[PDB]
């Protein structure tokens, strides 16, 4: 029940993993989450807002 | 044909009408509504007033001045005493609830001015004494606004609160109170603001009387400025709905 | 991938991207493009250590305390928070919600004290680290009978070893950790202000299980926090001031920030 | 916790000890006051002291609460 | 037993290392997870929100709101500056206090555009032509208008909108730059100008002032994560 | 996973969920909606940390005892039983039947002993543990021909290793080990009561292979048991009492409970 | 001859076991069994009791 | 050699720790089980049975 | 929707926005382009030096005042000193180029008055 | 635990040996590589260009 | 493979390939069997140690420093670079740019100083190594909060294990590192030449975590770098003469080669 | 996910691989990259020069 | 890094100290000149010393220019 997964590596490889215990919270730490979603603090207005148009009219 | 600037918001059975509104800032992205089966955890049914308990309550006005520091109101204490949204946390143990807060300012074009208006979640203060904590008196208003000071406040073996403007009673930057959903009422352009905020908890529901979820602070970034002759008297209204309130834990009332 | 600058040329239009309304709340999204020239670059950045695991896993010292073999302090005792240190404290607060597992790291060491006992040979030491969960009896000795570990966790551990080290998942009654409490335990509103039950962790006890030798040595153990398996909610405003306090947010005004001489001057005064 | 653990009494005088319990603590309970009175498994003003109040009827008077693991001190002057 | 050798790094504590540790409570039964508002996964759709500069820092200025306010008001002349400060996004102090300050003095590097958004606050009557600069290093910082307008700029001439945005690109000849002062990654120099006077009618306030808000693009990105010079400590807090 | 709650209205019938008999020695099965009307509340509950296994699987001190490198105690010997410690015994008697296997850890230690002899340099030491079973012959002195370990399982350990560890399986004659015995083991009835042969696990002796230094040392060895892959029958109420006895059930007469002030009074007196 | 099995996770991931003694003492606890049946201690009685009808008629 | 790096943690004791260990009885016969009634998988069987409650816990 | 009013000119790393503009005149109907092969005569390769000399220069500014005449400013000689135009001018024997012209004024609705803005070809006076 | 035997050369410091070691930057992203002149992967490439001899090396 | 001996016999014609023009800038390709008649040699030897790689990824001693338990030299500080050393430095020095990983390797030693002090007995020492990028906040003493590395990376090691290793990857601004940099940090051309930012890598601080013992000790630790996953451009010439600054060039005069006594002489003078 | 590579032998075998970190900073050297292209140091003129013909004519 | 750290000056006479500071320096500032004058946390030609000239206006005279963890000197000889 081995993972492969890719490594971090630069611009212009795998790795192994297995689990040992039972508990999930004695697994390794998720280092490649890389979901964004920045328009909840941002740009939260009820009606969208287009770049070119005034922004009140 | 029409105005973005007009917009109307009717709840239950009251309605808000603004000529001159920027937009509405809609919480994190997400519309208040009721707890589903799949979050809950306490067992009986709840109860929801619906138009008795969502509808606009309208608070004091206070008086902008040209030195007037800012003013903050704790949303579960600003209605605590207001109708069947009153009476309905006053009968209950657990409480659910998000808002829609109006607030309101209107003056001449030749007053200028810019406020800030934000809803900062879990607004926990700190005392001036550094041993003591705030006292409830001095941290809640229920029917009154609670005033900031611009001098840092002394430290004599009281229970007062650092109400300092520039560190917003919580000790940070308050340049920097723009994560928190907001809205600027400038003069020149604006008129009102409006934002509707969701529950925010860390639990599913929670009581409603030792536990403030929400805290609406006004500030003024720019002072209030007139030439001899305009109005000198300008009041500030601030007007707040409940929105998809539901009540748990049916007892006798009172609080203790 | 960060975006990549898109190439641009000039304009005469009545588009205004650069003009706007900052009352509405809304942060305008132009990009550099929208008002200048602008070639095409494509962008290989990565946003891979702003991630908010990245940002938070990493041990951090938050406690501590000493023992000694003999004397008044054989074991010492510390109630599990974060809030005594100051730097885990503060990358925490950036939020208002918080959810964890715990990797716990001791790093115990020893130190001989000045005496005129003569003839010490002294055997090696082993430790013995207890965690009690909020409610459980605690040692009122070094010899109490609850140091014998019967359900209670314990950790042995032999000086010249590596350190100890063990996983604690996330223990909350409450769905999510709470960094900041606006309001009482009491209904009331009475009592102290900004404390919950929510984030309570339990004790760690710590004692010498052999003395060793027949001179006075005295024990250090440190303990290192590791966040893992993070979630957090609603940014919060960085602390602008000096913690003062453990329990509380209490702190002393601060300017906004640092001065210079005018508002034209390019260098910090 | 003790409430509001520095305060001045200026004037028979309360002076006010009223504490509250982690559930971490449970080792035994012991009061004591300075400046006079020791409570061990100037008079205490409540018959229930053990759930939470230390009070006592009478310069700075110290009122300390100690129940492993939890240690809690309150500072008055009395004037 | 499987033969096995021990290479050097063996029972040492690397405070940044990943591995798997028994778990202390076996089979823990966690809280299930609830549905919360504002949810963050990375430290960039922080630094991508707007925060008020305190541009005018001088002096007593900082214990108060006339921090944040830049003083304008109407001149028997023009083309005289407003303001101007280096474009050190971490280091100097008009920006190191900012959200997008704060979450960089936590990283030695950082990279990409920034918006600067200046929004009017005077009377509506009051009407006005700015000059918003930016000069990449290698000269010194403009000291008239003419030397500033040969870079780059916008003017922001003042009406319905009351917002204006001045991005300041890339330009710089490394990928990255040190947040810490360094002369090698020097990054410009941001100034403001009088384009046109302003001109208020009778019985409006001549004296005005202007709010400035700084933002992260798109394209920003930090790295190398370090301690802060901002808290410190002498005993444990309690 | 545990039950989630259903849905219920209002009800007007002959059905009678809240009235029963119980003297007919049956719990009632009613679930709130029965009384009241409920919510529909999907219950994502576990049960997990409350079986017999978990609950039960933990290492825990039953006995500790000394021994020295010089003098008259050379060499430690005891009995293996759980009922010399409070803890585990109490856990254990929850149930009148058990089985199980053992996992046995051991926590050896030593102290340098206060002498006026001088030029005192000391070398490892390495300890025996040996295991006799119940019939065997026994060490009469530390230099006893029986610690030859032909048969009988041994185990040497050396001071600043790991601790030793081993697993023992179910050794009981019977099926099923026994915490209680109504009986006794003459057929007359005189003797000894509460006490037969089903549970005797054989003794443990202790000593120092070599003595090490010119100066006294004495160490302690700390025996840990933990129960693995359990079976258990029979319920039994717990034990009100405290304990007295390690070889019978005997006590002190105590109160069912703790006293309050009234039959209304909502606190603890 | 390796045996995968799932972790305890929390609500709303696999690991890896070998054995590799001969004796099946030497094996690791059973922590997974989640097996219940309350009716023996509870409802102990010859008669079904159905919750609606009256105990005794 | 396989080579191998030794991480924090080891050759320590922790008491709920879940590891095999080698048996000091190589290859004994354990007795065979028989059937007893009452047997009990989960604490929570035991605590959804009724006992009697002391109300009145006053004085003697 | 947007307001006629409203307009951005963008031309190298420059950029005018105003609020209130009549609109833009366009020559004699003619965008300024570069010269064809059909109409040169001078053979050497040109020099085209884009972003760096099409782009926005900002001059002096005049106090209109109640009494003021007028002003004028020759396009050639008013950018003669200006940065890498003045400099690619003076290098040069042969130059070519339009122009955009943008004038500004703005005051408050009770102050009155009307100006003329003319672009004359060979106003020799 | 798997059931181990260390061999002769653990914990070692042998400074011509090629192991993996653990980053103490974790997930740092690097300056992407761009193209540069006159790139090297063996020091012969080196040797086989000419230079000058000093063969005429006596006194001053 | 290198290349193998290709067999020729005699030639007589108008092909000349020992005459060329070294003006050009050409090395001339002439084999040997160009001017000789020559077998045909198979040439089965490899070029596999000249690659960059195995020339350069070897571990080297950089530096090292010393820090004692008590008195004024508490800690050490050493600000990262390769040029403190001769021998790496001037193997790197053969290109003007590289790009590489680095591993890291430390080895602490201890010994015990004189003095009149009586019955030291030591406990065992543990030293913390820590990193701080540039920018951070450093250690003004031994006990300084900065310590707590919350966010720098630390290393804990205790005497007797084996020593500290760690992998650093490519941190440089610029796509590649600087080996020589003909220019100044200042626009103007003032200040000091040769210097700029490219290569910066932060600074190292080491102490010890307990004093041990009664009596004075003191500890050196020793940095070695070993470059991994090479990449290099632009050869140069090798350094000729003694290095005498580490920041800069600056160099003495020194003869092109070594003296013989004449032109024809075959032996070394 | 292992790689089987060969060893570096004599003239005239295999080895195994797995990764256990996620940077690939992490891995071990590359010793065997024997690639070779002198022709930019060496012979780097704009024309060819063949050998047996004369450099300059 | 100071600039010259190595100058005589021949003839009031001013001794140059200026200095440029690495980013890993982070420590406090201190500088003193020695034959005499000391700045922590003869006079000092420049009031803003701390941007990086640590000059003053008046043997060997030394400047010491030191924040952690960068030291730097420079010798001038004054005739």
């Amino acid at each position: 029940g081995a993972q492969v997964s890719t490594q971090k590596t630069g611009a212009h490889i795998h790795y192994t993993n297995i689990n040992y215990y039972k508990d999930a919270a004695s697994n390794s730490a998720n280092r490649q989450d890389f979901t964004q979603d920045p328009g909840k603090f941002t740009e939260p207005v009820k009606d969208i807002m287009i770049k070119s148009l005034p922004a009140l009219n | 044909g029409y105005s973005d600037r007009a917009r109307s918001i009717t709840l239950g059975n009251s309605t808000i009408t603004t000529q001159e509104c920027a937009n509405v800032v809609v919480g994190y992205g997400v519309w208040p509504d009721y707890l589903k089966d799949s979050e809950a955890t306490a067992e009986d049914q709840p109860t929801q007033p619906d138009v008795a308990t969502c509808r606009f309550y309208t608070l004091d006005s206070v008086q902008w001045q040209k030195t007037s520091p800012g003013w903050w109101w704790k949303l579960p204490d600003a209605l605590s005493n207001l109708g069947l949204f009153g009476q309905n946390m006053q009968y209950h143990y657990l409480g659910r609830t998000g808002y829609t807060v109006h607030v309101q300012c209107n003056a001449s074009k030749f007053h200028q001015g810019c406020l800030l208006v934000v809803c900062v979640p879990e607004a926990e203060m700190g005392c001036a004494t550094l041993d003591n904590t705030p006292s409830s008196a001095e941290l809640l208003g229920g029917d009154s606004a609670k005033e900031f000071a611009d001098k840092p406040v002394a430290s004599g073996s009281n229970k007062l609160v650092q109400r300092v403007v520039y560190n917003a009673g919580m000790g940070v930057g308050v340049g920097n109170l723009t994560i928190f959903p907001h809205q600027w009422i400038n003069l020149r352009t604006n008129n009102s603001a409006t934002i509707v905020m969701p529950y925010t908890n860390s639990v599913p529901m929670d009581n409603m009387f030792r536990h403030n979820n929400v805290t609406l602070m006004v500030i003024p970034f720019v002072p209030l400025d007139y030439c001899p002759g305009s109005t000198t008297y300008v009041p500030i209204t601030v007007t707040i709905a409940p929105m998809c309130a539901e009540y748990n834990g049916l007892r006798l009332a009172g609080h203790q | 991938r960060v975006a990549d600058t898109v190439g641009t040329g000039p304009t005469n239009s009545e588009a205004i991207p650069a003009l706007t309304a900052a009352e509405t709340g809304h942060t305008s999204q132009v990009v550099p493009g929208d008002t200048m020239q602008t070639r095409h670059v494509k962008n290989y950045h990565s946003r891979s250590e702003s991630t908010i695991e990245n940002f938070l896993c990493r041990s951090a010292c938050v406690y501590f305390t000493e023992y000694e073999n003999s004397g008044a302090k054989r074991y010492a005792e510390w109630v599990l928070t974060p809030r005594q240190a100051a730097q885990l404290r503060r990358k925490l607060e950036f939020f208002t919600y918080v959810r964890f597992d715990l990797e716990l790291t001791f790093v115990i060491t020893s130190t001989q004290q000045p005496s005129t006992t003569q003839n010490q040979d002294a055997q090696i030491l082993t430790h013995q680290i207890m965690y009690v969960p909020p409610g459980g009896p605690v040692p009122d000795k070094v010899d109490s009978y609850v140091w014998q570990t019967s359900t209670n966790p314990s950790v042995f551990w032999t000086e010249g070893n590596a350190p100890p080290r063990m996983s604690i998942p996330f223990l909350s009654i409450g769905n999510a950790y709470s960094n900041f409490y606006d309001g009482w335990s009491e209904f009331s509103r009475n009592g102290v202000y900004g404390i919950n039950t929510l984030n309570n962790m339990g004790t760690l006890y710590a004692r010498h299980v052999n003395a060793g030798s027949t001179g006075p040595i005295k024990s250090t153990i440190r303990i290192y926090f590791k966040p893992k398996h993070v979630k957090a909610w609603i940014p919060r405003p960085p602390r602008l001031c000096q913690y003062e306090k453990a329990k509380n947010v209490n702190f002393q005004p601060s300017g906004v920030t640092t001065t210079r001489q005018s508002i034209t001057t390019m260098t910090n005064t | 916790s003790i409430t509001t653990p520095e305060e001045m009494i200026e004037k028979t005088a309360y002076l006010p000890c009223k504490f509250t319990l982690s559930p971490e603590d449970q080792g035994p309970l012991d009061i004591e006051w300075l400046i006079i009175i020791l409570y061990s498994g100037v008079h205490f003003t409540s018959n229930d002291l053990k759930s939470g109040d230390a009070s006592i009827n009478v310069g700075t008077y110290q009122c300390k609460v100690k129940k492993a693991p939890g240690v809690a001190n309150k500072k008055i002057h009395l004037v | 037993g499987l033969p096995t050798m021990n290479t050097p790094g063996s029972c040492q504590f690397l405070t940044s290392d990943d591995f798997q540790s028994p778990s202390a409570m076996p089979q823990y039964d966690v809280t299930p997870e609830m549905r919360i508002p504002g949810e963050v996964k990375n430290l960039m759709e922080i630094a991508e929100v707007d925060s008020v500069v305190p541009v005018q820092n001088v002096g007593e200025k900082v214990n108060s709101m006339e921090a944040y306010q830049i003083p304008v008001r109407s001149n028997e002349g023009s083309g005289t500056q407003v303001f101007g400060f280096p474009l050190q996004p971490g280091y100097s102090s008009v920006f190191s206090r900012t959200l997008l300050g704060e979450i960089l003095n936590y990283y030695t590097h950082w990279s990409g555009s920034i918006k600067l958004t200046f929004m009017f606050c005077g009377s509506a009557m009051a009407t006005g032509k700015f000059l918003l600069a930016y000069s990449p290093p290698g000269a010194g910082a403009p000291t008239k208008r003419v030397d500033a307008m040969l870079g780059t700029h916008v003017v922001w001439d003042v009406g319905l909108q009351s917002s204006c945005v001045l991005c300041i690109p890339w330009i710089s000849q490394t990928h990255y730059r040190y947040v810490t002062s360094d002369e090698y990654t020097a990054g410009g120099f941001i100034t403001c100008w009088y384009q046109t006077n302003i001109v208020v009618p009778a019985d409006a306030q001549s004296s005005c002032y202007i709010m400035c808000f700084v933002s992260a693009c798109n394209d920003f990105s930090v790295r190398l994560l370090k301690d802060t010079p901002f808290i410190s400590q002498q005993n444990f807090f309690q």
